[PDB]
């Protein structure tokens, strides 16, 4: 039991358990491409330093952890930092156009920033002049029309961001 | 010949809190949701599909701790189980 391999700290699926899973509901599992030839891609967009919002100290720990995890799972990881919403849109359109998706079976996109109810904050965001990327735009840029190379393939979007100012709790009597 | 495909399919999104609500980040240890997601992926990618792993992350947040948050999966059009088969 060693974390020395490419998978690091991710526990491995034995080929025993793999064919156990693959025979119990095979018609309902996404197919995996051959490890020797597949070209999986992932994209991490992280905003830590903002023009008018407090810095997200600790963000570098998040980048490190998600980058290593996604590499452990077999993805080649692009990391982009401190982007406006327009920059984020441009990076997503470029990612959707990557030729590797054709020889990939799946993708992960990770977004880490400040957020408000409406979406994810760009580098220059303020309530004076909002700089927001909506989740709806992310889906549209990766869907079958705008990213045909990922048709029928799982697209996993992870978002670390506040969604408002509320604490998310209510009191009840014990 | 041309054929029709669903325009939106095989997506899952996983957000760090519920709508209107904050997510927490430790200034030197990183975001709570990110660290918890990594731990769960590391432990369960070998045995559980991604939707089930996200559910387990949700469960791990179930009791508040002064800094409560509830991760939410959104806009799910996965038609199959997504197993990562780590090592293959
Ligand atoms: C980093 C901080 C000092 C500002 C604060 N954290 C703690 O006070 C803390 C203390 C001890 C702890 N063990 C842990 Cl876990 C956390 C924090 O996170 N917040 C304050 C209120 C809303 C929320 C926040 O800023 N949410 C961002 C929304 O956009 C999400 C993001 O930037 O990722």
């Amino acid at each position: 039991p060693t974390s020395s391999g490419s998978e690091g700290n991710v526990k491995l699926c034995s080929l025993e358990e793999a064919q156990r899973i693959w025979k119990q509901k095979s018609a309902e599992i996404y197919p995996i491409m051959d490890k020797s030839s597949r070209t999986r891609l992932a994209l991490i967009i992280c905003n830590e330093e903002f023009d008018s919002i407090p810095r997200r100290t600790g963000a570098e720990v998040d980048i490190t952890g998600m980058t290593m995890l996604l590499q452990n799972l077999g993805y080649s990881v692009d990391v982009k930092k401190n982007l406006t919403a327009s920059d984020m849109t441009t990076e997503l359109e470029a990612f959707a156009h990557r030729p590797e998706h054709k020889t990939s079976d799946s993708t992960f996109l990770v977004f880490m920033s400040h957020g408000i109810r409406e979406g994810i904050c760009g580098k220059k965001h303020s309530e004076q002049v909002p700089d927001i990327l909506q989740l709806n735009a992310i889906f549209n840029m990766l869907n079958t029309k705008n990213c045909p190379s990922l048709k029928d393939k799982p697209k996993v979007i992870i978002i670390q961001a506040c969604r408002g100012d509320s604490p998310g709790v209510v009191w009840f009597k014990d | 010949a041309i054929k029709k495909a669903h325009i939106e399919k095989d997506f899952i999104a996983f957000c760090s809190s519920t709508p209107d609500n904050v997510s927490w980040r430790h200034p030197t240890m990183g975001s709570v949701f990110i660290g918890r997601l990594i731990e769960h992926m590391q432990e369960y990618a070998c045995s559980c599909d991604v939707e089930e792993i996200f559910r387990k992350v949700r469960f791990s947040f179930e009791q508040p701790d002064g800094r409560a948050q509830m991760p939410t999966t959104e806009r799910v059009t996965l038609t199959r189980c997504f197993y990562l088969f780590p090592g293959h």
